[PDB]
């Protein structure tokens, strides 16, 4: 199909988002004395978000190059 | 649209997946099994509430980070 | 669909059960000098079962509250 | 019933998933890769048998625990 | 279905292969000063491949025995 | 063949799954989050390239190992 691709693409996007959320929650949120993110936890999530998306971008680029071969 | 309903499959897909990451994540953050007794104690109980809350706060946070870049 | 929900619900149930089995096998069964669970391993699995279902229950409750918002 | 056959997909779904957890679980419980040689030794071999057995025993056990509560 | 089985079987095979690749990449490839596997990394992958397939074979055998019961 | 196209679902299935293992694997091999800053540094960047490369080299390697036995 092609319709599968559009769906698979949607599922793929829902993937990153999810994995990203989980990645950054695991590395940044360690205090549960409250129900809200501190200042530090948001910054940490900011950096984690960036680092992960960048990393995820780079690997995607290499993945395409080596994929054509 | 018949394929549009695919959204339910797609959405409920991310809703189920997220809930599962939530369950596993918050278990690691809040549950100590060492010499523990099958009952979920008060401290573990509140940790969970706050954990579940910061996880959603983290979602939006990470959601706004992807929207920025 | 609605039929998807009933199926997704079935898949969801098969999920917990599985994750529960894996959770408790990992934390309780560490002796393989025999092919049968000792007395201690069953009790441990009893407590693990309880603790996990409870934990899983609590998170589900919070998940519904914060989900409506 | 056409949708009833969905059971095959649902069942074979849990059968495959369980088998995979089994494979990964028992690997961690029984396999030591440190300075190891590609051959599966006798001790690793029996550990596996007993591991696979206790995993099923754990299934039923956990199954009876959910039936209780 | 039966068509599902043939598909599920295909998905299953794609599973091992993938899990095997991941298993051996994680345990063997730790040097990234270059872009190519050293002599040692290939051997390690050779042994890992063997050990894993064997392990995976044994568990499958036990899985069938205990499955008929 | 309509079912033959299932190959696209099957192939793109393994392509997506592999890419995800790749992303997660190479993150663990190359990313250090300790006191890190959201930017992906040069050393992390090249590690990724070489990591992605050895991962494909590992695929083929593991592919030839299964072909042998």
């Amino acid at each position: 199909f092609q319709k599968v691709v559009e769906q698979k693409q949607m599922k793929d996007f829902m993937r990153l988002y999810s994995n990203l959320v989980e990645r950054c929650f695991t590395d940044c949120v360690n205090d549960f004395t409250t129900s809200k993110l501190t200042n530090k936890e948001q910054t940490c999530i900011m950096k984690c978000s960036e680092k992960f998306l960048k990393h995820s971008e780079r690997v995607g680029q290499r993945f395409q190059e080596q994929n054509a071969a | 649209s018949q394929q549009k309903i695919q959204a339910a499959e797609a959405e409920l897909d991310l809703v189920t997946d997220m809930f599962n990451k939530l369950v596993n994540n918050c278990y690691k953050k809040c549950i100590n099994t060492s010499y523990s007794e099958g009952e979920l104690n008060k401290n573990e109980s509140s940790c969970l509430d706050r954990c579940v809350a910061k996880y959603f706060e983290t979602n939006v946070q990470v959601g706004e980070n992807m929207q920025k870049m």
